[PDB]
């Protein structure tokens, strides 16, 4: 009529989590409304997506890095310090690569992160092809032969006291010419997009994603490893077009990456993530 | 024709040892190791792989290059007088030059440092011998504009002094002969940043 | 789908059991 | 239109796919997953004896840091479809003999925890037995989405209505419910980072 | 090459795979199966409050003793591909009301907790009510393999972080993960035992 | 619509546990990440082996324990007693027999294992059959016949206050003689190596792993215990080599054990596993 | 991606041996190996007996 | 290659569920 | 006989998993 229980004891080791970081499993959670089962639908005219939230869609989105102003004083194989801080030159790789200080001092430091670079810095570790749409503003007058090269690993750069940027005498067409190193030549007269699909390949099989974070004269040290090598554009020929028109053009260098991957996500930033928050005032501090 | 001139031997030292001497070519792995005052004293550390880039004239093509994954190859040739007889023991121990001692070849005993990946050699039997050092690196391939992270220290070290008449009146010297090359090779990507070392 | 293949089959659920 | 390719590489996804079985226990294609896993926003939110507080009285100070993944992708995309797990863990020298009854409830999102009836749904926890509280708020809002935020939202959604009876502090996460996603896809925000006095 | 036997002796592989059955429950072959046994390093390890204290400065002179098999090993081999499952029990005299909440988080080897921002992953146990914390840091760097102990690991590995909220003392425990394993075979240390003062 | 549980009580003895230094079990630990299924690959390409970590793959690795010179003046059926401590006798056992003494006064001990020795001082018994490598260094006049043998049990040896060693009287062609002991009679005129295996045969089945550890003068049992015999080497012959050679040769023994087996981890060590970090000075202390 | 549980609570009565007097059950013991499936023979040749 | 057997069947889990 | 049919098996737990 009621018999033992023939059972064993069961070991338990209270752990209420045991799993609050990791994206499955019994969450033991509570919903509150009568059915736990109460799953929604499949995205049915609920917002006009195939599928956004796919990091080839947002690392296959692509955003302007920085625009660069040639003009016909600029000379052949010296690459172009005329619409940036980075001589022309830039530093292939998923993370971030660029930022300023904000003052009153406090000198914080602040970012212009795209997609590409705005995942990186929510996790450690990289591993992703790069595409580069390269787009020049001209007109069919504005004429010159193109280079861009791509060189592997560190790069000869200023370690400034609190920020970092390029150096621009180490890569005359002297130091590090271009024919020992990938190549493109441009022509300008009618065919002008261009989009650069750089693989990835280093002696590391992944790369941090701190970039220019924490970044001055002495602390360059991850930036040094977290970027595979860098491009750097340089012309073949003097900008050819008549005072009629400009006597420079534009350049612009899209970016978004492809086949990426990442590793973890808790970022190598000496500090958490702390957004910038246009402040009241152009004074009032963060 | 691109590569091969890598897998080409190349000469690095022409060694002697003579008889009755008791420097860093005698004291055949001291059976124990207290202090590193006293540590085994070994005959030609060679910090592969550079050692061997920087010599055979292969630097020259290695420029405009930037990645390299290679396991190198070795060949010792002997040549002594059926009148001496000793026994040695060539070893090698990755990042040798770059971890704590007390696990470095040196710093270690004898029994450890023969156990180390090598092989003997006798001086009438095993006159020449070779041996084939892997990849021993630890990351996507070893770089060549740095030449600085050296993944390897290749110790020779000896089992029996050497051993001759009792006279041993100077030709009871031997003397050695060692060449290297490299195999499984690849170069992948250029530069024109070039180790000037 | 799920609570509407119950809602269609009218289990006994929905009436309160 | 013309696009070139360097270095002749392999498959990359045959490299990958195997260079994380050597590197990367885990193989990360989705994002959406990390609106699954909880990682903290606050360490201590000191809270308030038998004063029921609500919750976004503290997520209003939240989604502007970006400490948690919620909020920095946030700013990526306008629009949510789901509910927001929060659980919240104890940390108060609760070495007394007082018993805690944390309790938590369900109010609308932007409702100031004064002008309502605090009934239905709820929830109570012991921490003294169970320091943790991880209710699952649903989506019970009457619209197909909803902005990240806006100013416009006088009872669009649900929220939680945390109450309690004790002086407390609070751990704090919050992921997103086995439904959650954002909308549309738009730009990206700027970052600032470490700051040097002087 | 001439190579003798003596005692003429019957299947080794009879004996053994008998004489275990008498003498020994279990029958061990492999030598992997030791770095999934966690067997203790340190029994103090007296720790200090709300400071988030790093592991590598605590397996530093761990590495060095042999006091465990994790280490002892080592010296044999030179490489190796794992996570290392760190368990932490307590000894502390908690006979108080506070509410301990030991923490753990995630940091890259061979960084100083200073230089960091702590969030992602992370777990919180109660000594309180479970005297123990048993995390499972995975292999997240980047390479193949790694040397057991260099002066070159920058960030080329994953740890602990390990964090409290009060002054404690703890026993510890490591083993490896389920996919824990060393790279080359090599040669063995020198071993020093008892000491006899006089 | 809803229903009570009809269901037991399920015992449940809270213990975290239950199960850490065992190597098999559902661990209750946690990983950092999102999923647990983070399992890597099979280590193809990942580092040269086919397995090394196989104690057939360690104690099937050859090491050196000590050379033995062996000048002609050695006599007869009496054991060498110059190149090492152990008079030309070596105790066969999987465990360590030699050390040392450091000092300042303090006198600690110092080992010097070999894999086939590096592994027993983890383990408590053990069980093995044993392959010493003989290999004498000479030219091809240096002859003369060697006789190699072995004797089970105990050994004539010298208790001294710290450490311990052999006794040489005991073993004299009249003593303990090689006609009634396994005999291998070694010519050197041109068959030179030798390896020699030996099977485990002892009246109790398995045997402990201290070997020499606290071994002393009064101390000395666990090391009686701790191995099945000793080989000892007793030429037949005077070294034959003329003046215009040595008239001394060297013999170098190796080690590594086939068909192993242990059985319990915890060491029968007085302390635990502290090994030697050779010190910042020779003077300065451990 | 990650749902709830939609299981029931388990009552649970801490008591540890719920036997200990008698002679079969799942012990929660722990032995002090690797491997609890240490069992050995059946008693051939170990002593003389049937 | 079990997250591998998954990330190729393109199961529900990956996407967020 | 139950490590021994593991053992002779050569599963993958002995070889550390």
């Amino acid at each position: 009529s009621k018999p033992r229980n023939q059972n064993q004891v069961m070991p338990y080791q209270n752990v209420p989590g045991w799993g609050y970081s990791l994206y499955k499993g019994i969450d033991m959670s509570v919903p509150l409304a009568y059915d736990p089962n109460n799953e929604l639908g499949d995205l049915r005219d609920v917002f006009p997506s195939a599928v956004d939230e796919a990091i080839g869609y947002v690392c296959g989105n692509p955003a302007i890095k920085h625009v660069l102003t040639w003009s016909t004083t600029d000379v052949v194989q010296n690459p172009i310090s005329n619409g940036d801080d980075w001589g022309g030159v830039i530093p292939v790789g998923m993370p971030c690569y660029s930022k300023t200080i904000r003052a009153v001092t406090s000198k914080t430091e602040v970012m212009d992160p795209a997609p590409c670079e705005y995942v990186a810095n929510l996790f450690s570790y990289w591993r992703a092809t790069m595409c580069y749409r390269i787009t020049v503003v001209k007109t069919a007058f504005h004429t010159g032969r193109l280079e861009i090269f791509f060189e592997p690993g560190s790069i000869p750069t200023v370690r400034t006291a609190d920020n970092l940027g390029p150096d621009q005498t180490q890569l005359n067409g002297t130091i590090a010419p271009s024919d020992n190193n990938y190549k493109y030549i441009l022509d300008l007269t009618n065919d002008t997009e261009v989009t650069i699909k750089v693989p990835y390949v280093s002696n590391k099989m992944f790369m941090k994603t701190v970039g220019i974070y924490g970044a001055h004269d002495e602390d360059n040290w991850n930036f040094d490893e977290s970027f595979t090598g860098f491009l750097c554009i340089r012309p073949i020929t003097k900008l050819m077009a008549p005072d009629t028109v400009s006597q420079k053009v534009s350049i612009v260098v899209w970016k978004w990456a492809e086949d990426v991957v990442v590793v973890e996500p808790k970022p190598l930033t000496s500090g958490p993530t702390q957004v910038y928050n246009p402040p009241a005032v152009a004074r009032d501090l963060v | 024709s691109i590569i091969q001139f890598l897998q080409r031997p190349v000469l690095i030292d022409n060694i002697e040892i003579v008889a009755g001497t008791t420097a860093d070519n005698n004291t055949a792995l001291s059976r124990y190791v207290l202090d590193r005052t006293n540590p085994q004293k070994y005959i030609k550390q060679w910090t592969l792989p550079s050692t061997v880039l920087k010599a055979g004239g292969k630097a020259q093509k290695l420029a405009n290059f930037k990645y390299l994954r290679c396991d190198v190859q070795v060949k010792i040739v002997l040549n002594a007088n059926p009148f001496i007889a000793g026994r040695l023991y060539l070893a090698y121990s990755p990042y040798d030059d770059k971890v704590a001692p007390e696990r470095r070849i040196i710093y270690t005993s004898r029994a450890g440092v023969t156990g180390y990946p090598g092989v003997e050699l006798d001086f009438q039997l095993d006159n020449s011998v070779e041996m084939t050092i892997p990849y021993a690196s630890f990351q996507e391939a070893y770089d060549l504009v740095s030449g600085n992270e050296d993944f390897v220290q290749l110790y020779l070290f000896t089992i029996a002094p050497v051993l001759g008449p009792s006279a041993e009146s100077a030709n009871s010297k031997v003397d050695l002969s060692v060449y290297m090359w490299l195999d499984n090779i690849s170069l992948v990507i250029p530069t024109y940043r070039l180790n000037p070392n | 789908v799920k609570w509407f293949a119950d809602i269609v089959g009218g289990v006994a659920a929905i009436f309160g059991w | 239109e013309n696009t070139i390719s360097f270095f002749d590489s392999g498959d990359p996804e045959r490299m990958n796919n195997e260079a994380l079985m050597r590197g990367c226990g885990e193989q990360i294609v989705n994002l959406r997953p990390l609106l699954r896993t909880f990682r903290t926003i606050n360490d201590n939110w000191s809270l308030a004896a038998n004063t029921k507080t609500p919750i976004t009285d503290l997520t209003n100070t939240a989604d502007a840091e970006g400490r948690d993944y919620m909020s920095y992708l946030s700013f990526l995309y306008r629009f949510y479809r789901g509910g927001r797990r929060y659980k919240f863990f104890n940390t108060t020298p609760l070495k007394q003999s007082q018993t805690c009854y944390v309790r938590s409830f369900l109010i609308p999102r932007n409702y100031t925890a004064d002008e309502i009836n605090t009934d239905g749904p709820s929830h109570i926890t012991y921490p003294v037995i169970n320091p943790v509280h991880e209710v699952e708020v649903p989506f019970y809002s009457q619209y197909r989405k909803i902005p990240i935020a806006s100013t416009s939202d006088k009872g669009y959604d649900s929220s939680l209505m945390y109450y309690t009876n004790v002086g407390t502090q609070q751990i704090v996460a919050r992921a997103g419910n086995d439904d959650f996603t954002f909308g549309w896809m738009i730009g990206t925000p700027q970052l600032q980072g470490i700051t040097k006095e002087v």
